[PDB]
RNA sequence: CUUUAAAUCCUUUAACGAGGAUCCAUUGGAGGGCAAGUCUGGUGCCAGCAGCCGCGGUAAUUCCAGCUCCAAUAGCGUAUA
């Protein structure tokens, strides 16, 4: 600290204020813009139909392509991407189809060579990707 | 071949083997039991790099 | 409103590092000679050891001939003693710091079975103990983690309804009796 | 160095417009145009020009991507023109290198 | 596989004058043979390697890579040491390391946390060791703590035959090197530090050099 | 039998009730961080794995399956404050 006075308290906890605002997680975790542009309004998991299948390609270090849906929520209207996290699991999705999709690992923030995604996809159908993928449930036909 | 990129194709093509048939696994004490003795009083005094688990080099 | 409690407490603390290797070796050494099942034991043995052990710091930072200090201090102390891990010797404030792991783990009622000479070994003893064979006092104990007293370890014998001790016989014993009638007749 | 055809989800397609980022634009020979993509393998072992016989690859949930798998010369794409897999409305106008 | 001692103090201490490394210490006098300190401690000092890190010099016809070792080396009861030594070779870097750390050990002393009962356990002070950007304090603790630090700092304080201690440290502490040697400099200022236990005036007794000079001048020219 | 407004649950107690004692313990891993295979077969910058470095290019310690091993254990993994 600076002012070591024994009546100067006011102004080191106005100058802890000011740079404690001066932040930046502090900053995103006090005003209402960071978790009013959350397109899950700050919640865990959300539902949505999906419209679409997009295959987005990985960045420069490594050549593939990773295959992901694109869902618009119910609970606020906006349009959000999501992956399909395992392997041969986007065929048990089809068009018109609710989803519950979940965070992808970093907090609103792109995971490893997948450019543009920050959500992942849980259950499919009112039923879990991890069942339908090792072979225990089956889609309600 | 097909297309470059199917989705679960690899897991598609792969072979299908068959689990076999073993003995069941004892859990609980007497797997920690089983444990400390195959780890601690089954040892014989050793010099160099100390052999793994699974080391099968 | 309900007239409930609420009041409950973990008995355990998990510890810092999840995977270290020479914590994994004593713990196994632990489990493996006192004959435990799981890792939560030796760590709720070892919080209670560590919350002995700050009470005792946190008198010890104190000065002498304070009132509340002699008192719950004689009161940790008559506690120590009672339950078999200090002796009339060490009756010190300071000596409480000195303790182990395993003079907590030596008044278990498992290893005091193995000592006490009726059972073969300790995993036979947490047996014995489980299928209710043994007593305390005109009273039996189904338990292994039940931590006995200096005055009362000179009465553990087996429990009168059980075949060890003198009584009705088990029922392998019977249905093999049953057998040799049918076969002898 | 091998005649290998067309398959399922695989055809024939002529390059239009030669972009950067790694992705061209390609003509097919079913008449809709779509937005290709250059493989890991095709993209400094071979080089890629304009107006070439090259193998496209479809794609089974969206109909505006594609990729390209590999690339006739002279001499294996007007063999394979010779047996007949396209409109005769296009054309190849002499694809080989220059001098 | 013999003695040839080329420092009248290697001679000396083989011709069975000096009893102890004890003297030695009180003179301040410099070691260069490194099988003196194995003469007087022996099987008691066990060592193992900390890390092996490769440094890298670029040439004209690409890298020439160099394996440098860290070794820790001290009785459990006492004295502790460290050395540093880089060649081409991984096991000649790690022996040149061993007979580097067994040349230079120090002795660290132990105190009491309050009560003056029973046997030294913790660190008597608050020392300070300080290299490159890396600080390292030891704090004395209770009976029964036990060593609360990174491991390589708890490893050379459980060598050091210190059974409890506080640590805080500040820095770059992902380099080893730089962390070893603050700590081995924090544990080594056990001795420059005036505590008032020792304020009465010492007495110098005489140096070896002095002692023994009839027989060094007989022993060797 | 006890408990209870009357039951149920616990405890007590007779008749039955375990040899591969099928009366069959799962959840995540096995390059480093971080405990634990330079094993075998298949695809071959494809499928995919990967919180971070990065792994896959026709001899993969990281993919997909079997064996073996490792951490906790009626519990374990994942996403958000």
């Amino acid at each position: 600290g600076k002012c070591r006075g024994l009546r100067t308290a006011r102004k080191l906890r106005s100058h802890r204020r000011d740079q404690k605002w001066h932040d930046k997680q502090y900053k995103k975790a006090h005003l209402g813009t960071a978790l009013k542009a959350n397109p899950f309004g700050g919640a865990s998991h959300a539902k949505g139909i999906v419209l679409e299948k997009v295959g987005v390609e990985a960045k420069q270090p490594n050549s593939a392509i990773r295959k992901c849906v694109r869902v618009q929520l119910i609970k606020n209207g906006k349009k959000i991407t999501a992956f399909v996290p395992n392997d041969g699991c986007l065929n048990f999705i089809e068009e018109n189809d609710e989803v519950l999709v979940a965070g992808f690992g970093r907090k609103g923030h792109a995971v490893g060579d997948i450019p543009g995604v920050r959500f992942k996809v849980v259950k499919v159908a009112n039923v879990s990707l991890l069942a339908l993928y090792k072979g225990k449930k089956e889609r309600p036909r | 071949h097909g297309s470059l990129a199917r989705v679960g194709k690899v897991r598609g093509q792969t072979l299908k083997v068959a689990k076999q048939e073993k003995k069941k696994k004892r859990t609980g004490r007497a797997k920690r039991r089983m444990q400390y003795n195959r780890r601690f009083v089954n040892v014989v005094p050793t010099f160099g790099k100390k052999k793994g688990p699974n080391a099968n080099s | 409103p309900v007239a409930r409690s609420w009041v409950c407490r973990k008995t355990y603390v998990t510890p810092r590092r999840p995977f270290e290797k020479s914590r994994l070796d004593q713990e196994l050494k632990l489990i493996g000679e006192y004959g435990l099942r799981n890792k939560r034991e030796v760590w709720r043995v070892k919080f209670t050891l560590a919350k002995i052990r700050k009470a005792a710091r946190e008198l010890l930072t104190l000065d002498e001939k304070d009132p509340r200090r002699l008192f719950e201090g004689n009161a940790l102390l008559r506690r120590l003693v009672r339950i078999g891990v200090l002796d009339e010797g060490k009756m010190k404030l300071d000596y409480i710091l000195g303790l182990k792991i395993e003079d907590f783990l030596e008044r278990r009622l498992q290893t005091q079975v193995f000592k006490l000479g009726l059972a073969k070994s300790i995993h036979h003893a947490r047996v014995l103990i489980r299928q209710r064979h043994i007593r305390v006092r005109k009273q039996v104990v189904n338990i292994p983690s039940f931590i006995v007293r200096l005055d009362s370890q000179k009465h553990i014998d087996f429990s009168l309804r059980s075949p060890y001790g003198g009584g009705r016989p088990g029922r392998v014993k019977r249905k093999n009796a049953k057998k040799g009638q049918g076969g002898a007749g | 160095r091998e005649l290998v055809f067309k398959e399922d989800g695989q055809e024939y397609a002529q390059v239009i417009k030669m972009l950067g980022n790694g992705r061209l634009e390609a003509m097919c020979f079913d008449g809709v145009k779509r937005l290709c993509h250059i493989r890991g393998k095709l993209r400094k072992k071979v080089w890629i020009n304009t107006s070439d016989i090259i193998l496209v690859g479809l794609r089974d949930y969206q109909d505006n991507k594609a990729d390209v798998i590999l690339k006739y010369n002279a001499d294996e794409a007007r063999s394979l023109k010779a047996y007949g897999e396209l409109p005769e409305h296009a054309k190849i106008n002499e694809t080989d290198t220059f001098g | 596989k013999e003695w040839l001692p080329v420092t009248k103090l290697g001679r000396l201490v083989k011709d069975m004058k000096i009893k102890s490394l004890e003297e030695i210490y009180l003179f301040s006098l410099p070691i260069k043979e490194s099988e003196i300190i194995d003469f007087f401690l022996g099987a008691s000092l066990k060592d193992e390697v900390l890390k092996i890190m490769p440094v890298q010099k670029q040439t004209r016809a690409g890298q020439r890579t160099r394996f440098k070792a860290f070794v820790a080396i001290g009785d459990y009861n006492g004295h502790v040491g460290l050395g540093v030594k880089c060649s081409k070779e991984v096991a000649t870097a790690i022996r040149g390391a061993i007979i580097l750390a067994k040349l230079s050990i120090v002795p660290v002393r132990r105190g009491y946390w309050g009560n003056k009962i029973g046997k030294p356990h913790t660190v008597p002070c608050k020392v300070t060791g300080r290299c490159g950007s890396v600080l390292v304090r030891l704090i004395p603790a209770p009976r029964g703590t036990g060593i609360v630090s990174a491991p390589v700092p708890k490893k050379l304080l459980m060598m050091a035959g210190i059974d409890d201690c506080y640590t805080s440290a500040r820095g770059c502490t992902a380099t080893l090197g730089n962390f070893a040697k603050a700590t081995f400099d924090a544990i080594s200022k056990t001795y420059s530090y005036l505590t008032p236990d020792l304020w009465k005036e010492t007495v110098f007794t005489k140096s070896p050099y002095q002692e023994f000079t009839d027989h060094l001048v007989k022993t060797h020219t």
